[PDB]
């Protein structure tokens, strides 16, 4: 149901 | 307590590392060094031991290392490499499921998923700060994935592979960092060069960077865009390809308030430039999409589902099509008497004509830098900037104008599919690694034997998301002990979602429309 | 450092009847090993993400007696003799401050009769050197007391001690010029 | 392809090629190394690899370079040692022959001469300037060699050998380029 974000980079 | 690692660790040094992680430096040092010796490798890098004694994660990983200073901030990349260790056990989580008026807790092993917090990210970037030295620095994740515990660690061929495809990425990420420019289709537009392309009815399965396989009913491949007529590069011989994506296509019974009952749910799998090409980014990425788009708006991808006719083991064969069918039978795909006419007539009847395009999402496959951003696109905190990226990333592609076709802050890129999915694989009767997916529902059709209440049972459980998903993966694990067997491997888990129907259109025809044509090679069936 | 709003300390007093070994993995006499653990309140803690111990130092100690006739008070004067000081093994550093701290384990082996347990007889041995039945050489019986068999009391075994065992100890320690702990066991 | 090389050879790297070029590359460095030792050569020159799946080459080579600066001219010097292997196809050319009053084709193997055709050596110009850094440098060809894909690699002794004439062939023609006084009758 929900979006769980890791630490995600270079992008953002 | 864990504020006293700010004691622990001020002073010297210790024995420590579990005994997979022990193992593991030291054939990736080895590794290292002969890539070097061969010159394969440059030697330009450092690779680093994370504990889970000297540090704060569950699951110990090899840091697979690479820097340089971008504007004056100093970068790094970084790719993980986790060390499941089969004789270690890290505390389970409690999974507290509120059935209506009934409370339960299961309790269950953090897989990859679970144990990839972003504490554990920022902790492997501290690690690498203190075996780097440069405490000042920020670190680039490239996505983590999984060395998994079961198989022996002889393996140096694949290793070394490994070595070698996680500091490419990191190379593109800190050149991505600092700059560099993007793939687009005027490098692929030559004035004297065009693209044509194919569907691959394969036959067979495709590898990972582990070797584990892939489902794929079709291979897409992309010929390199040339043309008949342009100078011959010298003496030479080469695969004319530029990318591939490989997909499958399922055959979802769904609801309806006039259709059939089943809908061809194309599914990409995979994703890969040509091995000649080193890079790997979003640009890249985006356009070898529009592989799969073509496979039904201009091919027909029906031709994948025809049963293997004299094969008798044919585990997904559309004969079991006829039990969801007003038949409740199998129909006799066996004998002479049946027809590619018969084949045609079952789907008019149960098959609808309108494709679903849809893509598994993997934080930590062997794509996962990018992965990751079309994850993040689906929903949550950053989904706007995951968004951002991607229709950056085409518009880098075309020299602008995506948002010509469609407003994304309207039609978000991704949809979730809410089942999730349970990767793995089992062994046939000759020891060979297949794909745990081959029990689809023509799969799960044939398994019970035309027993449709054991196979609505399966069915509901993979569709009905009510459920909690430790409930649905318990008794997808018990389905497959029954069905596919006991010699079943699992591993790493992925999402699933839908790429916007306006996404999509802008992709193709942007492309399209900028003029770099793709001649189709089935120019009829 | 240690004092954390959410966290407390408490300990344990080990009476397991086998050895610990030093540096190069030489035999040490102890009979109580005392334990000093890190107790956190049970909210959000950083292991969530990790195995995590709680284990802080601990202090390994023998129990003595010295015969101090009087030609009145039992014959024996126990004592707590530290043969050993260590730091949990997840703190690296080995300092004075450190080595202090877990000096006060030691002290606390003497809370109530805990110490005591150290004189105990234990299950089962035919002929073996411990056993405080052979206090009874020392004591008027001149002879030993039949303590390993099945007619032997716990109400046998505290009268052993109040005649024979004063019930405070002294407390002393091993200095080891060449022990890990030398830089500050020399001081 | 080349259009995208431009920049996506940067990122990134593969093994891969030809076997037999691997071991060639593992026995120059061996005895690369064991002519250091024993003083018979200094250690002032590299050796680097010619590949097939990088450069599109036809046959793999090994690349002996010196290199030095030069009336402030960087130049870079090399002497290639091209690898033939007896089960590697190489494409041919159609050789279309009017014999008297009707034309016929004769399919032949491209030969050394064939395959090290001028564009061949800026391939290897650019390839050795890559990985010696010196991107802006002149680079001698020294004449190139054969290593022929018929025997085994076995013979250490002609291919230290080799290496040694190859680094000399090489300080000649940066002595040439230096201007190193000539042989004379005098």
């Amino acid at each position: 149901p929900q979006f769980g974000v890791g630490q995600g980079s270079g992008f953002y | 307590a864990g504020n006293l690692n700010s004691i622990f660790q001020r002073s010297g040094r210790t024995d420590g590392g579990d005994a997979r992680a022990s193992e593991a430096l030291a054939v990736f040092n080895k590794l290292k060094e002969e890539a070097i010796a061969q010159q394969d490798l440059h030697d330009d890098f450092l690779v680093f031991r994370f504990d889970r004694d000297q540090n704060r994660v569950g699951y110990s990983a090899l840091l697979v290392v690479k820097r340089a200073a971008i504007n004056g901030q100093q970068v790094i990349v970084t790719r993980p490499l986790v060390m499941p260790n089969d004789q270690i056990t890290l505390p389970t989580k409690k999974l507290t499921i509120q059935n209506g008026m009934h409370q339960e807790t299961i309790e269950a092993e953090a897989d990859v998923q679970d144990v990839f917090t972003t504490q554990y990210w920022n902790r492997i970037c501290d690690s690498i700060r203190q075996q780097t030295g440069k405490h000042d620095a920020m670190v680039i994740n490239a996505g983590p994935t999984v060395i998994p515990a079961d198989f022996d660690l002889k393996d140096e061929l694949v290793l070394k592979q490994l070595l070698i495809k996680s500091v490419n990425l990191c190379d593109d990420m800190l050149a991505k960092r600092s700059g560099e420019q993007p793939f687009s289709v005027a490098m692929l537009k030559g004035t004297d060069e065009t693209l044509a392309a194919r569907l691959n009815f394969t036959g067979k399965p495709m590898h990972d960077s582990l070797g584990y396989p892939i489902r794929s009913d079709i291979l897409v491949s992309l010929n390199r865009v040339k043309k008949p007529g342009q100078q011959e590069n010298e003496f030479y011989e080469a695969e004319d390809k530029l990318n591939q994506v490989s997909c499958f296509v399922n055959l979802e019974y769904t609801p309806q308030p006039q259709l059939p009952p089943l809908t061809p749910a194309i599914v990409i799998t995979d994703v890969r430039q040509a091995e000649w090409l080193k890079a790997n980014t979003m640009e890249l990425y985006l356009f070898a999409l529009s592989n799969a788009f073509r496979v039904t708006a201009n091919q027909s991808w029906a031709r994948s589902l025809l049963p293997q006719l004299g094969k008798v083991k044919d585990m997904r064969d559309i004969g079991a099509i006829g039990y969801l069918s007003r038949l409740a039978a199998r129909v006799e795909t066996k004998t002479e008497t049946f027809t590619d006419q018969n084949f045609a007539e079952l789907l008019y009847n149960m098959v609808r004509p309108s494709p679903v395009f849809m893509s598994d999402l993997n934080r930590f496959g062997d794509n996962a830098a990018i992965e990751n951003v079309f994850i993040d696109a689906l929903g949550g905190v950053n989904q706007q900037r995951a968004v951002a990226a991607i229709i950056a990333g085409v518009n880098n592609l075309i020299g602008g104008g995506f948002e010509k076709f469609f407003d994304h802050n309207t039609m978000p890129i991704i949809q979730p599919y809410g089942t999730d999915i349970q990767l793995g694989y089992y062994l046939d009767g000759e020891g060979e690694k297949q794909d745990r997916r081959d029990l689809d529902v023509l799969g799960a059709l044939n398994a019970s034997d035309g027993n449709i209440q054991e196979w609505m049972s399966w069915y509901g459980t993979q569709c009905n998301v009510a459920v909690h998903p430790e409930l649905r993966a318990r008794q997808s694990k018990n389905f497959d002990r029954q069905y596919l067997g006991n010699s079943v491997t699992y591993t790493t888990r992925a999402h699933r979602g839908i790429w916007n129907p306006k996404f999509i259109e802008a992709l193709d025809k942007a492309i399209a429309s900028v003029g770099l044509t793709v001649a189709m090679d089935n120019v009829a069936q």
